[PDB]
């Protein structure tokens, strides 16, 4: 960290050090953004902390997957069953949500294990839908099923 | 097509490339000096400082530090640096130089400074950021 000069002499003795700089911090008046505050139940129960320890959280439209994600907005509730003969029976959920689209059917259901059995179904069902039609020799061997109805049922449980 | 006559013919001819594009009419001028370059660090060992040595007296003190002699613009190299022992303490020796007659010193850098051996092989590094934070 040494410039290289020469000897000093009778002659000038140019060198080359950058300086330090003047920067004379400039002026910025900033005005005031209009923060509103948004204050209401957004969770499923009561928190135990009094008020004046918990923080506010600032939301815009990048981070609101974040904040809703950290929320941990755990919905435990009994709801009436309708997947049986049943009138009077229940079945509570689980529910976790991360992102907004956990609102939707498609989520939700994915967090319902009685449900995940029943798009499970469903699926098994369209990628039958595909080979079933083309090929004219699947109702040659229901036929057959019909025949074998031994053999069939030892399959099943399977 | 000989290791002694080629390098001496690129050497000499690709001086002319030089005399032939600059317009001497333009105020311009170019110094020839014939060193080796094996002698020239054993010149910077010769003397005690850079302040005295042999190339000081023909950069600085013949050109620039010399009432109404014409100063020294840059320093062309005509050289092959390795990123060696005795290439690096010549151009820690070049940078104290360049920095007291006011003139950069151009040279280039071989195939073997990149570590390659054989130059056409340069496009398939992939990666030459991590080459030049080795040991």
């Amino acid at each position: 960290s040494k410039e290289g000069s020469v000897a000093p002499k009778e002659r000038i003795n140019i060198k080359y050090i950058p300086a330090t700089g003047d920067a004379q911090a400039e002026v910025a008046e900033v005005e005031l953004p209009l923060k509103t505050l948004v204050v209401g139940d957004f969770k499923g129960h009561a928190e135990q902390t009094p008020l004046e320890e918990r923080a506010t959280v600032t939301v815009d439209k990048n981070n609101f997957e974040a904040v809703m994600r950290e929320s941990e907005l755990k919905i435990t509730a009994t709801v009436k069953n309708k997947l049986t003969d049943d009138e009077n029976a229940e079945l509570p959920v689980e529910l976790n949500f991360k992102s907004l689209a956990d609102f939707a059917p498609d989520a939700v259901a994915s967090q319902v294990p009685e449900l995940k059995k029943l798009i499970e179904l469903r699926e098994a069902l369209v990628a039958l839908k595909g080979p079933l039609g083309n090929i004219p020799a699947f109702r040659e061997r229901l036929q057959s099923l019909l025949n074998s109805e031994e053999s069939r049922e030892k399959l099943l449980a399977e | 097509h000989n290791s002694q006559f080629q390098a001496m013919e690129s050497a000499w001819r690709g001086l002319k490339l030089f005399v032939d594009r600059t317009d001497f009419r333009e105020n311009n001028k170019v110094e020839i000096l014939h060193v080796t370059k094996d002698e020239l660090l054993e010149d910077f060992e010769f003397a005690p400082e850079t302040a005295q040595s042999g190339l000081y007296k023909h950069v600085y003190s013949a050109g620039y530090g010399q009432f109404g002699g014409e100063p020294v613009g840059a320093i062309i190299g005509n050289y092959a640096f390795t990123p060696s022992t005795p290439d690096m303490k010549l151009l820690q020796y070049m940078g104290a130089l360049g920095a007291m007659a006011h003139a950069p010193f151009i040279s280039s850098v071989g195939p073997e400074f990149f570590g390659i051996d054989s130059f056409e092989e340069l496009p398939n590094i992939k990666d030459l950021k991590s080459t030049f934070e080795s040991p």
